[PDB]
């Protein structure tokens, strides 16, 4: 479904657009993945996020 | 004037001091007051005044345990000034002394302390010791807890928790720390030399405040080991009874 | 006689009235400052249904009484 | 204080501390001399006996056993010191007032007030072990809630704390019912206005301690459906990945920092608030077992100084910088390498939260033994904020729920159709009784030995009232 | 005229109609504002779910009142 990184709370919030500005991050002038480094994710006080996207066990 | 001399009081009562009537007089206390008794190290008590014309003017009468409690012994000087704002107590937790309650059958509480301070309204403060003679046996007690602190009166709706384990006498014996100067003896230069370098700067800061110095602050006494160094500390910090650490 | 009124929602509010007098005098006061028709206007105490045909006296209800208002519609 | 500083506390905390914990020890086969004497092997066990507890599969040292060791360590008795608090909170923002000549923070620090480097390491002591719920249905109707709607949902719940036999010197937290505040849920997330919530929990906290339970933590389902045609969940949360991503820890510590657990050995007089979190993620299976947490004592100071913030990467929480009112210095997590030799490495860009947790144990009451239930219920009337369901308090579901059981009699089943947490709840805000007729109502329903009092409540007049106005509505 | 609704999402909606329309109006006035049809709304007030054949003058709401909404299929 939707909710595996692309939902509400998702497109509200720019998660992958904060992943890929991690990424491109430069003055200079769509994947989400755990290939990299984090980047400052911060909410109000009485928010709460579920919607990373899942990674499931070694299988 | 207020250096009352000490007596032994005919009374076995803990929470009654007799005085002559000049006394009374002098310092317009009366029969039946409440007023604060100071004898030595410091030691305090609340004491119920009594007027009684036997004793010589400027005497006053305590029972032994009293005396005990303030370390003084028959002849010494107690100031006596009033005690106008003691509230009654709460709640006093109190525990009995183990060997005195040895071989005691039933609720010692009722049997002993129940008439004691129904309509008596004693005075007592925190570390006291008060002694009842209940039928053929005679038990001290200690003053473990009172509240309101520090002291309070024992009033009829005054609630005593004796509830709790025996207390050993052996721990205020053979931990008889609060030793005075009376325990040193042989060293008077150099307890006068660590009192006057102690004392003045905690009981009588005003004196450097008006000169305007900053007092010394550390201290170093050295010598042959199992000299006293710890004892004459000891005793030095428990005669000015500031907070020992 | 002072009584007290708490509508359907809480509200509180003080009124006066002889006892004797009928409670459907009571009940055109708090419709006259409520505007609510007499029928419209239900009084409940003790699970009685009051009724403007009677008084405070048969009710053994005395000053400083609390009384609850409903409508008879379907409820509240 | 020339001794230990005077205040009151839990019972239990009173009622563990009378306690010693020793486990005692028989004759090993190693000891060498008689009957009576004791060498090494026979002494008594500490409750605190490290090898103790990781042979018995026990991971954290059950606080008060922790207590217990501290004191032993030192406190010497009749001498040796004036005894020197053995527990203090971490406190790290920055001393406003040092001078020693120098001015205030934000122009001048001197070596005095400087905050020192920040050593994470993983705590020992978890103050609340074992996290237990009266009935299955509590939690339950609470998964029924996302059941039904596919949303997430948060939730407080309610509670006492008492002893725990199978730790030495261990807590459980009885959890009687669930409290749902006011939130806008979604499909990835929730969210809840925190001034309002707070308004309304003040009152509700009111009436529950007027009821004699007390709020002991919150509990959240982070759930989502797999594909399987049976009911089967995805395990987002497992060692391979994080357990609480950052958010969920930073919101831990702000509810245990405003949650102070009230102790007598320390300077200011509270540490570590018995405060759980739990959360229903699913285990490898289609299960969907709950879980427990709780924010490990630095964390919970290190966020009333903010200096932490939430990351992209679940299990990673991002570090903020330094401005003035905010000095946040170097923080070093110091982890075992597989040589069993503790290695520091500098985490200022993000570290693992795992550092920053301790674990609990969730269970149930055995179905076979007493049953101590405060509340036979939870199966009944709508709970309190279930608007976007079907559910909704109101009066005609009060009729339909507990009028033809209250018209007639049944005094058992209208104690047992009377002893629900949230119906309770909503006729005290019908406000239609007096405070004691409320109080009388609660001791009737939230107590054994009910006869009088039930009879008591229905000869008063407000029940009557109440009774009426149901009839008269529909 | 002016009137209070505690919404699904659990906020207060401040609503301005008057006392002189159906119910039915304002059930109009909300859904079209929010695009939430009002064929499932219902409200609540004083636990009276209010019928749709009545206006505001029979339940004689005052104004600054509040009322709360509940969805039903
Ligand atoms: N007036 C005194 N002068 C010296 N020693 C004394 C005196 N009175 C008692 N003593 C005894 O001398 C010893 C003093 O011990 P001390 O040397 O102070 O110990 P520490 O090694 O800790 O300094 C104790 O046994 C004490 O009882
Ligand atoms: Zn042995
Ligand atoms: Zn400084």
């Amino acid at each position: 479904p939707s909710v595996l990184g692309q939902g509400s709370m998702s497109t509200r919030i720019d998660y992958a657009g904060i992943a890929n500005s991690s990424r491109n991050k430069l003055s200079k002038f769509m994947k989400i993945t755990f290939d990299g480094e984090p980047a400052k994710l911060d909410l109000p006080e009485g928010q709460l996020f579920f919607g990373f996207p899942m990674v499931l066990p070694k299988e | 004037d207020n250096m009352l001399l000490v007596d032994d009081a005919i009374n076995d009562d803990n929470s009654v001091i007799a005085i002559n009537s000049n006394t009374m007089d002098k310092l317009e206390l009366f029969r039946g007051d409440t007023v604060l008794v100071k004898g030595k190290k410091r030691k305090d008590t609340v004491l119920i005044v009594l007027i009684d014309d036997e004793l010589e003017d400027g005497a006053c009468r305590i029972n032994r345990v009293v005396r005990n409690n303030l370390r003084i012994r028959l002849g010494d000087l107690v100031t006596i000034h009033p005690c106008p704002d003691i509230k009654y107590a709460t709640r006093i937790s109190v525990l009995p002394i183990a060997d005195t309650i040895e071989g005691i059958t039933g609720n010692l509480f009722d049997v002993f302390l129940k008439p004691y301070f129904v309509e008596a309204y004693r005075p007592v403060r925190k570390g006291d010791h008060f002694v009842v003679r209940g039928g053929m046996r005679q038990v001290e007690f200690k003053v473990v807890d009172v509240e309101p602190e520090e002291y309070a009166v024992v009033a009829q709706d005054t609630i005593i928790h004796w509830e709790g384990e025996p207390i050993n006498r052996e721990d205020e014996e053979n931990n008889m720390n609060e030793v005075g100067y009376d325990d040193i003896g042989g060293c008077r230069k150099q307890m006068a030399q660590i009192r006057e370098m102690v004392e003045l700067p905690l009981r009588h800061p005003q004196l450097f405040k008006a000169i305007g110095i900053k007092p010394p602050r550390g201290v170093l006494m050295y010598g042959p080991p199992g000299t006293g160094k710890t004892l004459m500390a000891r005793a030095v910090a428990n005669e000015t009874g500031a907070f020992f650490f | 006689m002072q009584i007290f009124v708490k509508t359907l929602t809480g509200k509180t509010i003080t009124l006066e009235v002889e006892s004797s007098d009928t409670i459907d005098n009571v009940k055109s006061k708090i419709q006259d400052k409520e505007g609510i028709p007499p029928d419209q206007q239900r009084l409940i105490f003790a699970g009685k249904q009051l009724e403007d045909g009677r008084t405070l006296s048969d009710y053994n209800i005395q000053k400083e009484s609390t009384l609850h208002l409903v409508l008879r519609l379907r409820g509240g | 204080r020339y001794g230990p500083l005077r205040i009151k506390e839990l019972a239990v905390d009173e009622e563990l501390e009378k306690e010693d914990g020793l486990i005692p020890r028989q004759k090993s086969k190693l000891c060498k001399h008689g009957d009576r004497g004791m060498c090494e092997y026979c002494s008594p066990l500490p409750p605190w006996d490290k090898e103790y507890h990781e042979k018995n599969k026990i991971k954290h040292i059950s606080f008060h056993s922790y207590l217990k060791k501290l004191n032993e360590n030192a406190n010497k008795k009749e001498n040796g010191s004036s005894y020197i608090s053995p527990l203090s909170e971490p406190d790290f923002r920055i001393n406003k007032r040092c001078h020693n000549g120098h001015e205030p923070w934000p122009r001048g620090i001197c070596s005095k007030c400087q905050p020192s480097a920040i050593t994470l390491q993983q705590q020992e002591f978890r103050m609340v072990d074992h996290v237990e719920f009266q009935k299955s249905e509590i939690i339950n109707e609470f998964i029924q809630a996302w059941r039904y709607t596919g949303m997430q949902r948060f939730g407080y719940m309610y509670g006492s704390y008492s002893k725990y036999d199978n730790t030495p010197l261990g807590i459980k937290a009885v959890v009687e019912a669930i409290y749902e505040p006011p939130q806008h849920d979604e499909q990835d997330g929730l969210t809840m206005d925190v001034e309002q919530v707070k308004n309304e929990m003040l009152q509700i906290d009111r009436q529950a301690q007027e009821m004699g339970l007390s709020r002991i933590g919150l509990i959240f389902t982070d759930l989502s459906d797999a594909g399987a045609g049976d009911g089967s969940v995805f395990c987002k949360r497992h060692k391979d990945s994080f357990f609480l991503s950052s958010l969920e820890v930073i919101m831990a510590a702000r509810h245990q920092t405003r949650h102070p657990n009230v102790s007598k050995y320390s300077e200011q007089g509270f540490f570590s608030s018995k405060f759980v979190t739990c959360v229903i993620s699913g285990n490898l299976e289609g299960e969907i077992d709950i879980s427990s947490y709780q924010v490990s004592t630095e964390a919970e100071a290190l966020v009333t100084a903010d200096m932490i913030s939430g990351s992209t990467f679940p299990s990673m929480a991002y570090i903020n910088d330094t401005t003035d009112e905010r000095y946040v210095p170097e923080i070093f997590y110091m982890k075992s390498n597989e040589y069993g030799i503790t290695v520091k490495e500098n985490a200022k860009p993000a570290f693992p939260v795992d550092y920053l947790l301790v674990t609990l144990t969730h269970g149930f009451p055995n179905t076979d033994t007493e049953t101590n239930s405060k509340f036979v219920s939870s199966t009944g009337f709508p709970w309190s904020n279930r608007q976007a369901m079907g559910q909704s308090q109101d009066y005609q579901e009060l009729k339909k729920y507990l009028f033809n059981v209250a018209s007639s009699g049944d005094f058992n089943l209208l104690h047992e159709k009377i002893s629900n947490f949230h119906l309770l709840l909503y006729i005290n805000s019908l406000q239609i009784l007096s405070p004691d007729e409320w109080k009388l109502l609660i001791e009737s329903a939230v107590k054994n030995e009910w006869e009088e009092s039930l009879l008591k409540l229905v000869s008063s007049a407000g029940w009557q009232t109440l009774v009426m106005i149901l009839q008269e509505s529909g």
